[PDB]
RNA sequence: GCUUGAGUCUCGUAGAGGGGGGUAGAAUUCCAGGUGUAGCGGUGAAAUGCGUAGAGAUCUGGAGGAAUACCGGUGGCGAAGGCGGCCCCCUGGACGAAGACUGACGCUCAGGUGCGAAAGCGUGGGGAGCAAACAGGAUUAGAUACCCUGGUAGUCCACGCCGUAAACGAUGUCGACUUGGAGGUUGUGCCCUUGAGGCGUGGCUUCCGGAGCUAACGCGUUAAGUCGACCGCCUGGGGAGUA
RNA sequence: GUUCCCGGGCCUUGUACACACCGUAACAAGGUAACCGUAGGGGAACCUGCGGUUGGAUCACCUCCU
């Protein structure tokens, strides 16, 4: 469930507080590393017709989470595009 | 969910005199207060408490007649998917005058009576009985 | 030691449990007259024989 | 299981074994399988089951014969 | 109603069995969480630390082979 | 004072509380004060009471279930009332106009008793005019001589005699009905709620009204 | 620009939820050995078969194969289908006490994509039990039909194809609103968890009922009650949910 | 004495019945409960195996503990 020492660094660069993980650009920064750790279940057991709702909930999610900042704050996503490098 | 205000907010007055209270409260806009104000000058509302802090909580008295409901048959017409503008002279009458057909118009909100009064139409609201 | 032939087990108890209820006052158990009152006065029920 | 008891019979005593199980996994193991057959017949079992205690419910309020 | 579930707290263990035998008959059989006085939470927890105590050799499957 | 505080009819968890608003009071280990409805809603009561006498009214007191059934039996003889102290026969309010057959009936046997012929028949059939006279005593007895509806009818239970207050709302008659909080706030005019099943009550609600038949007439 | 909408983190729990592999034990078919009998099996009854070439039965050792009595609860997980030992690793979804924020980032659909019990088949292995086609004896005027003994396909492990249902609490989905009781299942906050609890809040599910709907039965906070948003379907049956 | 046997009544359960009880596969539990989905087969209904549901029936007797 998670890789808490790693993710808390997350917060910790992204935020300018600790307990600010409520800006767009954290919040999409913690669900990316949710996927970096996702890799690796869909990479072997080849039959998880369960954790494939999964998959597409959190894309589905982030899609449109990135498509609103989009809509607003450009300033932002292009900074979190370069400070993650969530765009590829 | 709950995108239209105004309708889900006379299902509080339709199971609220069928659940027989006496107190609703809602999500407030001074536009909804408005309309208990014209409700208040007609009878349908009594005292109208427009009491916010950063939660707007408007606390509206429902009223009764002899452990009756004065607000019965009440529904919307101008649905926020069909939204539909009247004129002057091809405007309805809830209960052909025994009932306000609540329009919102180009000045604020007003009855059928008194936007013929202003001499244009707009927004018939909801049928209120 | 009988609630038909004196009175309620305890303050407005009837015998098998019909009567519960501490308001219950005078209505007996249909199936042997238990007229509920309050116990205590079954300090002085009087009976015969 | 095992009964045993040193003297006082006159009696074989199997009374534990019908109150383990006996027919209880005989009926269980003896024909086909069937997987579904239990849940539905513990169905018309359980609102039975109910029924009784609806009759205990039934017995309270009233019965002034 | 009984004074053990009202100082029992927090999933009891796969240890020392003597309290186990509580919980089972002399057979083997485990009783369900409606005749012992204890919520299912309770019965059930006990129940899979026995199916270990098994896999350890504490208690065994059946009485006798 | 709120008489030996008993007023509030203790509540029976069962209760299902539409009547919840109403009632009010404190929960007792199954629940059980219905206060405030209770205690100034019967000197409204005590004003129609009086109001009904002044238009000469009557109160067939409409009892059943043992422990009131003693008051209303001498609650009617004490003032002029009529009562049903016994089983209170489902029909003698709506279908009291087809009953009024066998009150005729009733009428004609008193009649035979009385100046008839009770000594004029098989002492086998004279008997029959005995024991059935008696079954006409424990059912009609309390409105053997009616004629005329009475204006007023106390309807001791809700729970169990609701039927009691329908047929009520059939003449619109006014209607003093003690109730408990699992009845329908309607059907009732002039509500008396709380404890009904004390022989307290029997006491101070029965002939508190009685009595104020006594003051209408005067 | 601001928050009652959506969403994530800090701090945690439970689970027939899925996935790859490995393992424990009983029973069954069968093999070797000691003992031993003439019956075992089956049905309303008879019979096929086995039997001095010693079956069934008992004890010890053991190799394939599939599946988990008792714990089991109109209980739990999930989009649905569907799914009951244990362990190691991976992991989705649901929920809660107290805070921090962008500020409606929300809902759904033709073409489209994915899951898809069981079955059919191709392929590298397999066959204990049951058992389509079929054979023997009977019920029968007749048996390709209830029954029993055998038996190919299938069932299982892994990759795919046609891509189907009573895929049905028959109740489309997101959400708001609408007197209670018996409960069950899983967490949490407050008070002395002295104690088997009292007061509130969410998820799933069952029974009796008010409001309301209804042809009626009844559903009834999980609705068939009240609205808004999105899609599919119907115009009597059959033809046919087929060429 | 009502447990055996013939006829009768009341209550109750059940029905696609009310024109009203070549082979029986459904309607009483039709003496083998039903239907959908799939493969195959036989003069033919339907049956066999697997998954699901209730648009299914009685829970009445005979032996044991308080």
């Amino acid at each position: 469930s998670l890789s808490t020492e790693a993710t808390a660094k997350i917060v910790s660069e992204f935020g300018r507080d600790a307990n600010d993980t409520g800006s767009t650009e954290v919040q999409v920064a913690l669900l990316t590393a949710q996927i970096n750790h996702l890799q690796g279940h869909f990479a072997e057991h080849k039959k998880d017709h369960h954790s494939r709702r999964g998959l597409l909930r959190m894309v589905s999610q982030r899609r449109k989470l990135l498509d609103y900042l989009k809509r607003k704050d450009v300033a932002r996503y292009t900074q979190l595009i370069e400070r993650l490098g969530l765009r590829r | 969910s709950m995108q239209d205000p105004i309708a889900d907010m006379l299902t509080r007055i339709r199971n609220g005199q069928a659940a027989n209270k006496a107190a609703v409260t809602m999500p407030s806009s001074k536009l909804k207060v408005a309309i208990a104000n014209v409700l208040k000058e007609e009878g349908f509302i009594e005292d109208f408490k427009v009491e916010g802090d950063t939660k707007p909580e408007l606390e509206l008295t429902l009223k009764y007649f002899q452990g009756k409901a004065v607000v019965e048959s009440i529904q919307r017409v101008s649905r926020p998917g069909l939204r539909i503008y009247k004129r002057k002279d091809e405007l309805p009458k809830v209960m052909a005058g025994l009932g306000i057909a609540v329009v919102s118009t180009s000045k604020g909100v007003m009855t059928d009576r008194a936007a013929r009064q202003a001499g244009l139409g707009g927004e018939i609201i909801c049928y209120v009985a | 030691f009988c609630a038909r032939i004196f009175g309620p087990v305890k303050d407005y108890e009837c015998l098998c449990g019909k009567y519960k209820r501490l308001k219950h006052r005078g209505v007996i158990c249909e199936k042997c007259g238990v007229e509920v009152t309050q116990t205590k006065v079954r300090r002085e029920r009087m009976g015969h024989i | 299981i095992k009964v045993r008891e040193n003297e006082p019979f006159d009696v074989a005593l199997r009374r534990f074994k019908r109150s383990c199980e006996k027919a209880g996994v005989l009926a269980e193991v003896r024909r086909r399988e069937f997987y579904e057959k239990p849940t539905t017949e513990r169905k018309r079992a359980k609102a039975s089951a109910v029924k009784r205690h609806a009759k205990k419910l039934a017995r309270e309020n009233a019965r002034r014969t | 109603f009984c004074r053990f579930t009202a100082e029992g707290v927090q999933e009891i263990d796969y240890k020392d069995i003597a309290t186990l035998k509580n919980y089972i008959t002399e057979s083997g059989k485990i009783v369900p969480s409606r005749i012992t006085g204890t919520r299912a939470k309770y019965q059930r927890q006990l129940a899979r630390a026995i199916k270990r105590a098994r896999y350890l050799s504490l208690l065994p499957y059946t009485d006798r082979h | 004072m709120l008489k030996a505080g008993v007023h509030f009819g203790h509540q029976t968890r069962y209760w299902n509380p539409k009547m919840k608003p109403f009632i009010f009071g404190a929960r007792n280990k199954v629940h059980i004060i219905n206060l405030e409805k209770t205690v100034p809603m019967f000197n409204e009561a005590l004003a129609e009471l009086n109001k009904i006498a002044s238009r000469k009214g009557k109160i067939l007191f409409v009892g059943t279930k043992r422990a009131a059934s003693e008051a209303v039996k001498d609650a009617a003889l004490s003032c002029d009332q009529f009562f049903v102290n016994h089983r209170w026969l489902g029909g003698m309010l709506t279908n009291w106009k087809t009953v009024r057959q066998s009150i005729k009936r009733l009428k004609d046997l008193e009649t035979q008793s009385q100046d008839g012929t009770f000594d004029k028949l098989t002492k086998k059939e004279a008997l029959m005019r005995t024991r059935e006279l008696e079954k006409l005593e424990n059912s009609l007895g309390g409105i053997k001589d009616m004629g005329g509806l009475p204006d007023a009818l106390f309807v001791i239970d809700a729970d169990h005699e609701h039927i009691a207050i329908k047929e009520a709302n059939n003449l619109g008659i006014p209607v003093f009905a003690i109730v408990d909080t699992n009845s329908d706030p309607d059907g009732v005019d002039f509500v008396i709620p709380g404890n009904d099943d004390a022989i307290r009550a029997v006491t101070l609600y029965l002939g508190a009204v009685a009595a104020t038949v006594r003051e209408g007439r005067s």
